[PDB]
RNA sequence: AAGCUUGAGUCUCGUAGAGGGGGGUAGAAUUCCAGGUGUAGCGGUGAAAUGCGUAGAGAUCUGGAGGAAUACCGGUGGCGAAGGCGGCCCCCUGGACGAAGACUGACGCUCAGGUGCGAAAGCGUGGGGAGCAAACAGGAUUAGAUACCCUGGUAGUCCACGCCGUAAACGAUGUCGACUUGGAGGUUGUGCCCUUGAGGCGUGGCUUCCGGAGCUAACGCGUUAAGUCGACCGCCUGGGGAGUACGGCCGCAAGGUUAAAACUCAAAUGAAUUGACGGGGGCCCGCACAAGCGGUGGAGCAUGUGGUUUAAUUCGAUGCAAC
RNA sequence: AAAAUGUUCU
């Protein structure tokens, strides 16, 4: 079953990275188009485009920097099977701050560096490098 | 492969169409086939190859 | 080339026996779907006529008796 | 707590299918029986013999009995969870797929323990028993031949109801879900199209082959992954000891299952590579054979060697490649 | 048809 939706988000932009996918498209969720704006914020993707009333649809528009893809690696971190939630001191930083990691905090989802400013942490949903 | 001699036809050409039609009952082959018992498992390896020597 | 397929059968007769010694040989053999050119299906369908027929005695089994 | 429809199910109509169970029957063939025809072999193998045969075999025709299996179709064809499932017919019966639409509304996925099914062999009681055939016997072969070959041939193979519970039960690849370039097919739906013709354009299901990226130890795998990720379980931790012992649980038993230890080796293994080899394949050659001719091995002598003898019988050469 | 084997360590 889809028993992770954010992960498979994931790997489907990687997915299209790897076979050089202008757009990759999906089912939305509030956490996933957050994730994408998340994304967006810095710098990895073009736009996102939720379309759709009662099956919205999600429409990642993918980079490609110099004939090659700008989204390195995009690892869940965060998993359905071993969630991993970082303090303000634990947060991680992905290629020592060359790279993000989209955490989820209780003031929304936001990159890591974003969390540590503001002096809390969460779930580290992804590495993003 | 039942055959006859119609009027005006030599026998060596009616032997000849005897065996023709035999090789296109495949009897002999088929003889061969049961002469001996091949293995289900056999049989099917058989098949199989034949597929594969097939796809040239 | 299928003729069943051309005509556009439902499903092949066994009493029609005029059309189903077309796709038996003269020992009585059931002809093979490759040399025939007739569609899997179709040709399934053919054989099990020619079976029934045979079991009912219109074609043979085999051209000994 | 309330919802929603994408997941998961339900319904409508069809679809193909060796899906399963039960019951009928069909034809071919083998075997046996009875009878006819007929006569010296048949049978078998490398060749033989055992064996069967002048009491009439084998061959050949007729009639019967039975049992088992279903030629052709038949196809990397189909269906099935896997095991598996193949004549045709019927009755009961499970699933899958498609077409639209309507409905439920996360009901899902995975699953230790547990339950069920699970080839073949085997085992239990009762049937059946043609063919095949462990065991067994004889004949061969052999140095021996407790084998391979032959002739026979019992259990078994068949059925009924139980048990067994394992196989290289393999795709050696857990299940479910998503995503990522293609081609060639196969199969089975279905929508559209002047079917102006066997066609054209799609869209689904299942499936074989090649092959891209990527992955891999390489082999390869490659949209049905061994790619990319996610969920869940199973299992692995050097080889041997050993899937063995002990114990438990299960089994009528066979055994299965669960599963060590000491001791012991510094390997064991995988893939590929160069060779070599093959009683593997292909191509080709030399007095290699074949085709010939003349020898040697037999005799006597010459000569060298071994051996023995000898005070010493100098030392070396010792398969072809010493004598 | 029939053709078994090759003392140890280098
Ligand atoms: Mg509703
Ligand atoms: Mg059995
Ligand atoms: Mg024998
Ligand atoms: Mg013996
Ligand atoms: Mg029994
Ligand atoms: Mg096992
Ligand atoms: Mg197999
Ligand atoms: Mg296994
Ligand atoms: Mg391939
Ligand atoms: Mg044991
Ligand atoms: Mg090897
Ligand atoms: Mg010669
Ligand atoms: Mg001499
Ligand atoms: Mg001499
Ligand atoms: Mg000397």
């Amino acid at each position: 079953s889809m028993q992770d939706p954010i992960a498979d988000m994931l790997t489907r932009i990687r997915n299209g990275q790897a076979a050089n996918k202008a757009a990759v498209t999906m089912p939305s969720s509030k956490l996933k188009v957050a994730i994408a704006n998340v994304l967006k914020e810095e710098g990895f993707i073009e736009d996102f485009k939720v379309e759709g009333d009662t099956k919205p649809e999600l429409e990642l528009t993918l980079k490609y920097f110099q004939g090659k893809a700008v989204v390195e690696s995009i690892q869940r971190v965060s998993r359905p099977g071993l969630r991993i939630y970082k303090r303000k001191d634990e947060l991680p930083k992905v290629m020592a701050g060359l790279g993000i990691a989209v955490v989820s905090t209780s003031k929304g989802v936001m990159t890591d560096r974003a969390a540590r400013q503001a002096g809390l942490g969460g779930e580290i949903i992804c590495y993003v490098a | 492969p039942v055959i006859k001699v119609r009027e005006n036809e030599p026998f060596d050409v009616a032997l000849r169409r005897f065996k023709r039609s035999c090789e296109k009952a495949g009897v002999l082959a088929e003889v061969r086939r049961r002469e001996f018992y091949e293995k289900p498992t056999t049989e099917r390896k058989r098949a199989k190859a034949s597929a594969v020597k097939r796809h040239a | 080339f299928c003729r069943f397929t051309e005509e556009g059968v439902q499903e092949i007769d066994y009493k029609d026996i005029a059309t189903l010694k077309n796709y038996i040989t003269e020992s009585g053999k059931i002809v093979p779907s490759r040399i025939t050119g007739t569609r899997a299906k179709y040709q399934r369908q053919l054989a099990r006529a020619i079976k029934r027929a045979r079991y009912l005695s219109l074609l043979p089994y085999t051209d000994r008796h």
